[PDB]
RNA sequence: CUCAGAAGGUGAGAGUCCUGUAGGCGAACGAGCCUGAGUAGGUCGUUGUUCGUGAAACGAUGACUGAAUCCGCGCGGACCACCGCGCAAGGCUAAAUACUCCCAGUGACCGAUAGCGCAUAGUACCGUGAGGGAAAGGUGAAAAGAACCCCGGGAGGGGAGUGAAAGAGAACCUGAAACCGUGGACUUACAAGCAGUCAUGGCACCUUAUGCGUGUUAUGGCGUGCCUAUUGAAGCAUGAGCCGGCGACUUAGACCUGACGUGCGAGCUUAAGUUGAAAAACGGAGGCGGAGCGAAAGCGAGUCCGAAUAG
RNA sequence: GCUGGAGAUACGCUUUGACUCGGGGAUGUCCGAAUGGGGAAACCCACCUCGUAAGAGGUAUCCGCAAGGAUGGGAACUCAGGGAACUGAAACAUCUCAGUACCUGAAGGAGAAGAAAGAGAAUUCGAUUCCGUUAGUAGCGGCGAGCGAACCCGGAUCAGCCCA
């Protein structure tokens, strides 16, 4: 059944870190990230936003309603910014951190 | 019969035969090459014999229905096929003078017009591919038209991105087909005319 | 390499249905009926293409020795007469309009009654 | 493949030069004596006419 | 050059014969003639009287040796005609058999041939041109 | 930019947005005097090897028998002598060889009647059993998978809303044909019919299209389905309900013999394999011309019969 | 981040490094060679020792003193004992299909074979195997249908060692 996400089920950023989107609707759009999927490839952003008409179940909610909320992305938003728009980055070195490597483009860290 | 390039000179002679490119001389080469490397990989489990199906299915005579026997037939959905294909050779041996006359037209047919010959080595920095693209640059060649290149030094070739560029080939790797296939040849000038015996 | 039918017989039969038409019951949108309908269309067109060259033979003559009669001719006699008078060459078709036209064919008539006394 | 047929080997046939079939002279070869003196001598032709096709395929090299 | 303009001697090429296929050309039966003729093929050089039925005349052996006629022996302008075993003759059948010169033409000329064998005429017309002959003793 | 243009992914086709052997690094600790007796030999029954009892050697044996040992023993295709090659009756032995349950890469292979039987199931189903044995794919880029409203018990539908699109709505890509229906044009209730074809009139419409047709129709002429099989088929002789898809002159081998075409040309070419493969080169073992006549010896532009004359 | 396909809500786990990946250990009911005994496979009945019981361990035959080894399984491949007919011969006995199909045994990642009482006609070679070639040759044959080598020569690979 067609496979799931081919990048290696890796994901280009964490849940905390804020981005933009670099394509479709919402291009240049930015937010913190409050789900990432990536076994799937996708991406929970505040950008995106979508009126789910729950059916109603009565469950609580005899007749539904329709909410407000935002419907995932993938690998679309780009990663992490820092000189206000989106770029490649790069594994660096070691901090008070020092277990850790941080990332960079053409510029400091995130 | 034709001159050189940068790393040196020569002013280079040796005999080219008429070209029989679009003539069945050259025509064979390229049909020949194409063949040989074939694979033959054709294996339809077609042979009534190898569908996995099973004895006689019902009664010679009187049941009402049409003659049958078994289920693993050509004329049955499912079935085997009748006359498919099967792995096989393509493969044979062209005359060797045929070969080398091929080859040796190939050359001249580029001869005719622009064939070019690396004049026992051109300056490209280290290995990198930029200082190859301002070489070629430099030797007129455009970004426009298909190249082959051959040549000995690993590092020359190490400029080998094909970019609708350099297609590369070394000593021996030499081949009808490759040639004929680009436009102007980057013959490596050295034993480029090297004379046979 | 397979090289399934695809296509090809699909549009071969398309082609024949179209020549069907208004042909009645299957002969028109069953392609073998139409097919063979057709093989038989062959023969009659081929040979009507012939026939219809007599036919209209056949037409002129009877219009032409109506007209000879309705002076006291007949076709035998007002042909030959016209044969007989310096041949006059006209067509059978073209007799036959000048029995659209009396007087002139009138004239014909006189004039072959001529050449024959 | 394609063996050649040994029946016809030393068998009353050859290959003569130029592609043509041998054969050899059979009638009262053998069993008879009443047969004239000319007749048991008139042994050993060969030429024969419009079966060498299958005489030739018979023997492909002329063993 | 114009990988499409490649074009094939004309000739050469000819196309195969598509059998079954239509009353364009060797309709229904494919070139057949509505026959005892049926697929699984059986035989190819037989009636039954048989015929190919002559008698048979029988030796079992055979020996024979590499032919060298001296006409391409004397034309040669070179003289002193030892071969190694590489060169000239033998191509065909060269090591398994010997060699046995024979007098077809001639041009006369001084020559030492060395076959393994010769025609006694050869002898005729080798000596008489001063020329020796050494079969193998 | 490029030692990285292989490839996939991403709202349609991205070298530089993502994932990426081009290159580079990498583990706790995990794989790699003697020398063979119930023997050799033999007779009977048999058999392997090209070995069909053939002049049948030799090996191998089932029954019975049964030796020598270095001036010794086995073999060289009945057998003998000479000449020549070996040392049985004790054992072990890598690698070049075969195969594909399994794994990776590739393809002038398939792509939903194809391809494995299976886009997965040896399932459902059939058989007491051994055993046999299916078909079956597709919303959208993203569920944003349709809250709310209307007729209905529901099913189903009509709106609204999401979406580029609902001409995608879960009986969810396209969506042919047979087959069933609705509406409209032209038409048919005195008529005999392989259903068409030619001809003409009438009526209707004008987007490859106003002499031009196109559709339909009335009347006249003409007219014995198709295929197969046959002396001879409309045949009351075979076959077929209809449409769609599957469906039959191929592949192989240094085989053979012809035609055409190409390279060399009195000469022409390699096979197994070796080395390189983003490609080929090498490799004369061998094969074919080159001399024929004969049963064969053999002789040889000659050769056979035969005591020289004849073929 | 995770909380298997599963597209499901709830309980939660995880910088003390989860999850997933590479490697080892440990647990592993009952049946199945099955093997304590029986048995209609996954079940029914015991006995011996240790143990507070709960629980743990032993209990088949065949080689061995003993260590230890064997039972079974495995697509195709290998060797071996056994071994068809349709079919061709335009009928059919010899012959062919063919030592094919199939059964059975033994084994391994291969097996087989192997170190001249030979091949063979040069007083040449030098274990075995496999490929090319000789060659449809030499031969076999109701001398019918048909079956069919080897030596030389070219390559892959190449070792010979122990006994009475
Ligand atoms: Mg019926
Ligand atoms: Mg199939
Ligand atoms: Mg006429
Ligand atoms: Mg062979
Ligand atoms: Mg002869
Ligand atoms: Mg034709
Ligand atoms: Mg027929
Ligand atoms: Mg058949
Ligand atoms: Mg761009
Ligand atoms: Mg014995
Ligand atoms: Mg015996
Ligand atoms: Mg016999
Ligand atoms: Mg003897
Ligand atoms: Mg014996
Ligand atoms: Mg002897
Ligand atoms: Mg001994
Ligand atoms: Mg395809
Ligand atoms: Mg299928
Ligand atoms: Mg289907
Ligand atoms: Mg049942
Ligand atoms: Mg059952
Ligand atoms: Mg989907
Ligand atoms: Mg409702
Ligand atoms: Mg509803
Ligand atoms: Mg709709
Ligand atoms: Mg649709
Ligand atoms: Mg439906
Ligand atoms: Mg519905
Ligand atoms: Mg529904
Ligand atoms: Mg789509
Ligand atoms: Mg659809
Ligand atoms: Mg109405
Ligand atoms: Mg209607
Ligand atoms: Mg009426
Ligand atoms: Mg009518
Ligand atoms: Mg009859
Ligand atoms: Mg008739
Ligand atoms: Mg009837
Ligand atoms: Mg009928
Ligand atoms: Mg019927
Ligand atoms: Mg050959
Ligand atoms: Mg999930
Ligand atoms: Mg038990
Ligand atoms: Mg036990
Ligand atoms: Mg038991
Ligand atoms: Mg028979
Ligand atoms: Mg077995
Ligand atoms: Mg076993
Ligand atoms: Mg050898």
């Amino acid at each position: 059944p067609s496979a799931g996400s081919h990048h290696n089920d890796k994901l280009h950023f964490k849940k905390g870190d804020t981005v933009i989107v670099l394509s479709g609707k919402h291009k240049g759009q930015t937010g913190k990230v409050l789900l990432a999927l990536p076994r799937d490839q996708k991406v929970v952003v505040e950008g995106v936003n979508v009126i789910t008409k729950n059916v109603k179940p009565s469950m609580t909610n005899p007749q539904g309603g329709q909410e407000q909320r935002e419907l995932a992305l993938h690998a679309s938003k780009v990663a992490l910014v820092d000189p206000e728009t989106g770029k490649a980055t790069r594994v660096r070195k070691q901090i008070v951190d020092g277990k850790k490597v941080r990332v960079a483009v053409a510029s400091g860290k995130t | 019969a034709q001159i050189n390039v940068i790393g040196q000179n020569g002013g280079r002679t040796i005999e080219l035969p008429l070209p029989e490119v679009n003539s069945g001389v050259l025509h064979e080469v390229v049909t020949w090459q194409l063949a040989s490397r074939r694979r033959g990989t054709a294996s339809t489990r077609t042979r009534a014999q190898v569908s996995k199906t099973g004895r006689k299915m019902y009664g010679q005579k009187g049941t009402g229905n049409a003659r049958h026997g078994d289920r693993s037939v050509p004329t049955f959905v499912g079935g085997g096929v009748a006359f498919g294909p099967k792995p096989r050779s393509y493969d044979y041996t062209l005359p060797r003078q045929v070969r080398q006359l091929g080859l040796a037209m190939a050359i001249a047919s580029r001869q005719e017009g622009g064939k070019l010959v690396a004049v026992d080595g051109f300056d490209i920095a280290d290995a990198k591919t930029k200082n190859f693209i301002s070489w070629a640059k430099q030797n007129g060649l455009d970004g426009t038209e298909k190249v082959l290149l051959v040549t000995d030094d690993e590092n020359t070739r190490r400029a080998a991105r094909n970019v609708s560029w350099v297609s590369v080939l070394p000593v021996a790797g030499v081949n009808v087909y490759d040639i004929l296939r680009h436009d102007r040849l980057v013959i490596d000038a050295a034993a480029l005319e090297i004379v046979e015996e | 390499p397979r090289a399934k039918t695809g296509i090809v017989r699909r549009r071969r039969h398309k082609k024949v249905l179209k020549r069907a038409k208004g042909f009645w019951g299957s002969r028109s949108k069953q392609y073998r009926n139409a097919f063979q309908t057709l093989l038989n269309a062959a023969t009659y067109e081929y040979r009507d293409r012939r026939n219809k060259k007599r036919d209209f033979r056949r037409l002129w003559i009877q219009r032409i020795n109506a007209g000879a009669r309705l002076h006291g001719m007949n076709y035998s006699t007002f042909i030959n007469g016209l044969k007989r008078a310096n041949i006059d060459l006209n067509r059978k078709v073209l007799a036959d309009i000048a029995a659209r036209e009396p007087e002139a064919f009138k004239a014909l008539v006189d004039a072959s009654r001529n050449a024959r006394q | 493949p394609k063996m050649k047929t040994h029946k016809m080997a030393k068998r009353r046939i050859k290959i003569t030069g130029t592609g043509k079939v041998m054969a050899f002279k059979s009638g009262k070869r053998h069993q008879n004596t009443g047969k004239s003196g000319d007749e048991i001598r008139g042994k050993g032709k060969g030429f024969v006419l419009a079966k060498a096709e299958w005489a030739r395929m018979k023997l492909m090299l002329p063993r | 050059m114009k990988l499409h303009d490649l074009k094939p001697t004309p000739g050469s090429r000819k196309d195969r014969k598509r059998v079954g296929r239509g009353p364009g050309g060797t309709d229904k039966t494919a070139g057949r003639g509505h026959k005892g003729q049926k697929s699984r093929s059986g035989a190819g050089k037989g009636a039954f009287f048989e015929g190919g039925r002559s008698r048979l005349i029988a030796r079992l052996p055979k020996r024979g040796f590499n032919n060298v006629g001296t006409t391409y022996e004397v034309v040669k302008l070179s003289q002193l005609q030892d071969l190694e075993d590489t060169t000239f003759d033998r191509d065909t059948l060269e090591a398994y058999r010997l060699v046995r010169r024979k007098n077809r033409p001639v041009k006369l000329l001084a020559s030492g041939e060395i076959s393994r064998a010769v025609t006694v005429h050869v002898d005729a017309a080798s000596a008489a041109a001063i020329k020796a002959v050494e079969a193998a003793g």
